[PDB]
């Protein structure tokens, strides 16, 4: 770019005038070449700030992922994060999560808690779920129907106060032997 | 000649734009009028003594949409938040700067909060967003035979949930899924 | 490469004007003419280019032979047809390699397509070409680069255009330049494999402004419109404040020039058209100022010193001069910025 | 949080070189110093729509609340979408966009109205005329709210399961009971107090409608944003009034009284001064860009990991023990109820 | 961890002008070019 001078090269313009008179072109050219260099490293400086903020959060995912299970869902990967394994790529790095998600569902009931006699049942884990007929424990995550007893369950209440309380027995292996 | 854009010299003050009677309050000495970033605004008729405004002349601007051109030769125009019938009437009347001309059948027509599309034709339907032009609007070439659609984006697909009092869904089965990410 | 240059070049998909032959209407030029042939062995022979065409300004003739050219920037008379009358203010006689070569394979229908482009930009006479036997039914459509012949400067007026016939016992394609931008797709030979314009269609700007050759489907953001503007107003006070232009010119006692009488003009819109009807001039030569551009100046002072004199008198009187007025009644400063009136 | 700002598309040629066919010569003896230019600010404008939509569109499948509302007592018309309200929103997102005021609303189509102006023509007017527009932004604030509505609806019907795989309908009082046991309470006290977290829930909601309509500013943060945007536009404009060391700050005015070749040094001396005007404000513009994206990758981290399902980080997710949290759309930005 | 680098408030006039009145007029011909120079170190400081 000429930048308002007589031309844009450097040796000819100093082969085409003298010094006394060229040296204003000159200073022309010095301007326009420096602003373009400041404006290229203002903007240099400005991909590396993002690119190092994006190197950061590589660094952390890497550390979470890869070297041991984050709970941070939606992080790792959609879905239950299980593993990450890194690869190689040009400046850059490449993650592949494997991450857990479930399948086909079905309604069965829920009941807040159980009461058999006088007492609230709570679920140690899981939800109180009813095939429609028969109350059973299972997992939240996956459906492992249980025989409601009472080490899957902890006791404390009055079974009066639990709204949306569901009727039904407990089980115990202590009394039978 | 009001109502149209004309090259203007009042007194020395020389531009381009839109003029038309106002409703301001110069005082009788008050010659030029300005805003609040100095910029004329008014001027006085000094050969009416009546007000008018300045305005500018059209600005906008033309961004094209297009699919790959080893797909299609077929595109259109956005003209950038501009009313659609001032493009129309500026078109009719030859005074544009853009030389090239985009045909107008009366179906490609378009006001939208970005500006008038020209150039493809409105479908009621709603897809997922491909070529994002704004406001909440996409364009993607789509068979009829063949053009260029715009419509607004569908946000997804249309789910409602089952929830009730004593009603819950648990997984019965699981998958295994490997994503990427960079 | 994808080279992005500005100049007059013909656009795409433009009008080009298809002539016959069998009278030789002069079309105008303006920034350029593009021209085109296609023939079997030949039927057409030189150009001649100017203005009316006569001699009395400089103008070119083109005319082609068997063997040479006759390029040469002559003031010839006219023959209205041995083809030139007059040789007196003419040089610049120029002789090469003909333009135009002919190749058969032993059969005619291999019609030789010529095209040739022309320009005058800072004078420096520009002529194009390329010649190929092409498919010979018309104007084709395949690309084609043209090969640069001749740059002479002529540098001289330019504004019509004619053509030179043959003798004898589907040609004539003229196109028009204008100021485009274009990209030229260079070969890695660096032929012109196919070019674009810029300002044709939409498209064809988009791969302006992302200089290329494919696009991406996505939407560029290429240029901005603007209205131009249809008719331009000017508007200035109502003051009209008439200078004593009159009464300096209205008077019936002008004073004589050894008591030159001296009226201070001021605070006045100093419109010429006044003076203009009021006298039948013989003498308004002007110095500082154009005697057209007064009307367009603000003058801080104005002075209208008035008095009879006799004829050969007015061409005394002016700057740098000498006599018995000129010494010794009236005597005009070397730098005098004014004009001066004589009826 | 703020999440973006308005768009703007600043052209160059017309901005230093308001219709003038000399000093648009003189500038393209400037080489490529424009498409930078134009090339940095569509950038930008690209990097916050992908940062709102990164920081919104999470869910793939829009849900809505069942007709009835009856959450085991909780109380959710304060943040439910109002369907008498024509625009569908929050009674809160309601007093948010109320409550912040923009100069540049962008959608507005404003010319046609500049010159019936009547009065001093406004901030957009004046925009407008010296090459400089704004771009409205792709997802209109509309249908945003649906996509907080439908974030809404799904983390109160279904948990936090629907944001790793499958919506999977669960009550609000066992959802609770799981938060509770997701932070090391048992949810026998939930289930026995489930009428007072009720209340108190309640209370909460209503008085921070009351703290954000008696407060003087505490949407600060938009306000600052869109307050240092529409600062910047306008010292950008002010700029040509500048003689930046030439005859007069008007370049048609120079045009029409000195010849080109004197005439030349000034618009010269003008371009310099203008364009290196303009290069600031580029160069800020990126700065402020920079900043709201690490805001809205921060807001859209905080979202998907509060919003969605329980925070075991002390304080990210508001001060105390978290449990959930809330979105609701903002002008330019997103406010959450921790 | 940093925590915050030193506030800094340089001031136009004195920097680029010594006590220079001629200097000082000739700066506003540049207009409210340095005010965003002020403005930007005191966010700078009010944001350590
Ligand atoms: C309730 O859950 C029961 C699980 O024990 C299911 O009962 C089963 O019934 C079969 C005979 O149909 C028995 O052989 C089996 O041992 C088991 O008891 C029952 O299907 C289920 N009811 C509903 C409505 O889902
Ligand atoms: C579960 O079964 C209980 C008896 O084992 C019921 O308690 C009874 O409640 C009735 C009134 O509903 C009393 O009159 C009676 O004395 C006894 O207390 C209990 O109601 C029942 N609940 C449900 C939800 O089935
Ligand atoms: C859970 O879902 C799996 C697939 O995601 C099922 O595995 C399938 O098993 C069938 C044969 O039964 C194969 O043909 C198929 O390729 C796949 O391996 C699995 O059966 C299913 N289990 C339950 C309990 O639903
Ligand atoms: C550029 O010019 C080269 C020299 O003529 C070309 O190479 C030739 O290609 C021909 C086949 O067309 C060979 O037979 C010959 O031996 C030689 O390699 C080359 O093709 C050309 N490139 C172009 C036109 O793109
Ligand atoms: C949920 O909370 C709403 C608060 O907006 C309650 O609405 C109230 O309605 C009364 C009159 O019905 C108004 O006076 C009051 O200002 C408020 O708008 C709504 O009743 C409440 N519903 C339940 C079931 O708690
Ligand atoms: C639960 O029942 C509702 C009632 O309509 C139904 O829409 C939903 O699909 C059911 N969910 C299942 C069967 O997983
Ligand atoms: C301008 O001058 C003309 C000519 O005398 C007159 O008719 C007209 O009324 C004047 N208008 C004003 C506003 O002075
Ligand atoms: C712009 O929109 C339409 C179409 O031109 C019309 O109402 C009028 O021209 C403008 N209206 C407003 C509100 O700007
Ligand atoms: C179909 O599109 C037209 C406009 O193109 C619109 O008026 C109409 O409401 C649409 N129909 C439906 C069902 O959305
Ligand atoms: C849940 O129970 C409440 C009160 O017991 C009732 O108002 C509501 O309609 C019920 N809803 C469903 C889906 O059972
Ligand atoms: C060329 O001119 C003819 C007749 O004047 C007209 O029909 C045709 O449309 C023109 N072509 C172009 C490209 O303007
Ligand atoms: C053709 O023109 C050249 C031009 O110099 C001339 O020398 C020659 O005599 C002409 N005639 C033939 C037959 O070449
Ligand atoms: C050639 O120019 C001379 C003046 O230099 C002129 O007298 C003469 O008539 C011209 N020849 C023409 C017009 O044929
Ligand atoms: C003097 O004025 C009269 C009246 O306007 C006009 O007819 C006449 O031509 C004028 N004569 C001169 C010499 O200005
Ligand atoms: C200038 O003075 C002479 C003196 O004889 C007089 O005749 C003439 O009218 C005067 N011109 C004016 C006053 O314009």
């Amino acid at each position: 770019s000429k930048f308002g001078a007589i031309s844009s090269v450097l040796n000819d313009i100093l082969s085409r005038l003298d010094p006394p008179e060229a040296e204003v072109q000159i200073d022309r050219l010095i301007t326009g070449r420096l602003q373009s260099l400041q404006t290229y490293v203002t903007q240099q400086l400005i991909r590396a700030a993002e690119i190092r903020a994006s190197a950061n959060l590589a660094a952390t995912k890497m550390s979470e992922c890869v070297l041991g299970q984050s709970k941070r869902v939606d992080f790792c990967g959609k879905g239950y994060h299980l593993m990450s394994f890194p690869q190689s790529a040009p400046h850059g790095v490449v993650f592949l999560h494997v991450t857990y998600v479930p399948a086909q569902e079905k309604n069965f009931t829920t009941a807040p808690a159980i009461c058999h006699d006088g007492k609230a049942h709570f679920p140690r884990e899981g939800v109180f779920v009813s095939n429609g007929t028969h109350w059973f424990v299972t997992q939240r995550n996956f459906y492992e129907p249980q025989i409601i007893t009472t080490d899957n369950t902890f006791v404390s209440g009055n079974c009066d106060v639990v709204i949306g309380i569901v009727n039904n027995t407990v089980y115990d292996p202590l009394q039978l032997e | 000649v009001k109502n149209k854009c004309v090259n203007f010299n009042f007194n020395g003050l020389t531009g381009t734009g839109v003029l038309t009677k106002s409703n301001k309050k110069f005082l009788p000495f008050q010659q030029f009028g300005r805003d609040i970033v100095d910029t004329t605004d008014a001027v006085r008729d000094p050969q009416t003594l009546e007000i008018l405004d300045i305005t500018p002349c059209s600005f906008g601007g033309v961004s094209v949409i297009t699919p790959g051109t080893n797909t299609s030769n077929q595109v259109a125009v956005l003209y950038q938040g501009v009313n659609c019938t001032e493009v129309s009437v500026a078109i009719h009347a030859d005074q544009l700067t853009p030389t090239w001309r985009v045909y107008s059948t009366g179906s490609n027509v378009f006001q939208t909060r970005a500006g008038c599309l020209i150039g493809a034709e409105y479908v009621n339907n709603s897809y997922e967003c491909d070529i994002p032009i704004g406001a909440g609007i996409c364009a993607s070439y789509q068979t009829q035979s063949q053009s260029i659609i715009a419509y607004t984006m569908s946000l997804g697909a249309e789910n409602s949930v089952a929830y009730s009092n004593n009603s819950i869904a648990i997984p019965t089965n699981f998958t295994i899924s490997v994503t990427t990410e960079i | 490469v994808l080279h992005l240059t500005q100049d007059l070049f013909l656009p795409f998909f433009s009008n080009v004007t298809w002539f016959h032959a069998i009278d030789n209407p002069v079309l105008p030029f303006n920034d350029g003419v593009y021209f085109a042939s296609t023939e079997k062995s030949n039927i057409i022979r030189g150009w001649i280019f100017g203005t009316t065409l006569d001699s009395k300004t400089q103008s070119l003739l083109i005319v082609n032979n068997a063997t040479n050219v006759f390029i040469k920037v002559c003031e010839f008379q006219f023959c209205n047809d041995g083809v030139y009358s007059s040789a007196n203010n003419c040089t610049f006689e120029y002789v090469s390699q003909p333009f135009l070569m002919d190749l058969e394979g032993k059969q005619g229908n291999f019609k030789n397509l010529r095209e040739f482009v022309f320009k005058n930009i800072d004078g420096y006479f520009k002529i194009y070409s390329k010649h190929t036997p092409i498919i010979g039914r018309d104007f084709p459509q395949g690309f084609s680069a043209l090969e640069p012949l001749v740059d002479l400067p002529i540098g001289i007026n330019i504004t019509r255009f004619q053509t030179l016939l043959a003798l004898n016992r589907a040609d004539y394609y003229v196109g028009y330049l204008q100021p485009r931008t274009f990209l030229l797709k260079y070969n890695e030979n660096g032929t012109i494999t196919d070019a674009v314009d810029c300002a044709l269609d939409p498209l064809s700007e988009t791969k302006c402004t992302l200089k290329s050759f494919t696009v991406e489907k996505g939407i560029y953001q290429t240029s901005n419109f603007r209205v131009q503007p249809t008719e331009s107003i000017v508007r200035f006070p109502n003051v009209t404040n008439l200078c004593p232009f009159h009464e300096v010119f209205n008077a019936t006692r002008f004073a004589s020039v050894y008591a030159w009488n001296r009226t201070r003009i001021s605070n006045c819109v100093a419109d010429y058209s006044v003076l203009y009807n009021f006298a039948p001039f013989f003498a308004f030569k002007c110095y500082g100022v154009s005697p057209t551009k007064l009307n367009d100046l603000c003058f801080t002072n104005v002075y209208a010193d008035s008095f009879v004199i006799k004829g050969n008198e007015v061409s005394q009187i002016a700057p740098g001069q000498t006599g018995n007025i000129a010494d010794y009644n009236y005597k005009l400063p070397d730098d005098f910025t004014g004009c001066v009136i004589a009826w | 949080l703020p999440v973006s700002m308005t768009k703007t598309s600043v052209d160059c040629t017309m901005y230093i070189c308001g219709d003038s066919t000399e000093c648009s010569n003189l500038l393209l003896q400037y080489g490529s110093f424009c498409t930078q230019l134009k090339r940095a600010l569509t950038g930008i404008a690209v990097e916050q729509d992908k940062n709102t939509q990164e920081v919104f569109a999470q869910v793939k499948q829009i849900y809505k609340t069942p007709p009835i509302k009856y959450f085991g007592g909780f109380n959710f018309s304060q943040i439910l979408p109002d369907p008498s309200k024509p625009s569908k929103r929050s009674p809160i997102e309601d007093l948010l966009f109320n409550k912040v005021t923009l100069a540049d609303a962008g959608f507005i189509k404003q010319y046609g109205d500049c010159l019936g102006d009547i009065a001093a023509r406004d901030l957009i007017c004046a925009q407008k005329f010296n090459g400089l527009t704004v771009l409205p932004p792709l997802l209109t604030d509309e249908m945003i709210a649906q996509y907080t509505s439908a974030l809404l609806a799904g983390t109160i019907t279904s948990g936090w399961t629907f944001g790793a795989g499958p919506a999977l309908q669960i009550p609000f009082p066992m959802q609770m009971a799981y938060r509770f046991n997701g932070i090391g309470v048992t949810q026998n006290v939930l289930y026995e107090n489930q009428k007072l977290i009720a209340n108190q829930f309640n209370s909460a909601i209503g008085k921070i409608q009351d703290s954000l309509f008696s407060t003087p500013s505490a949407l600060g943060k938009l306000q600052d944003v869109v307050n240092h945007n529409a600062q910047a536009l306008n010292t950008l404009v002010k700029q040509l009034s500048s003689k930046f060391g030439a005859i007069s700050s008007v370049l048609n005015d120079i045009l029409s009284r000195l010849d080109p070749p004197e005439a030349e040094v000034q618009i010269d001396r003008l371009i310099t001064g203008r364009l290196q005007s303009l290069q600031t404000y580029v160069t800020q513009q990126l700065i402020r860009a920079a900043e709201i994206r690490a805001s809205a990758n921060l807001a859209a981290t905080k979202m998907s990991e509060c919003v969605l399902g329980q925070s075991k980080r002390v304080d990210f997710c508001g001060k105390g023990y978290h449990l959930m949290s809330f979105p609701q759309s903002a002008p330019h930005g997103v406010v959450f109820l921790h």
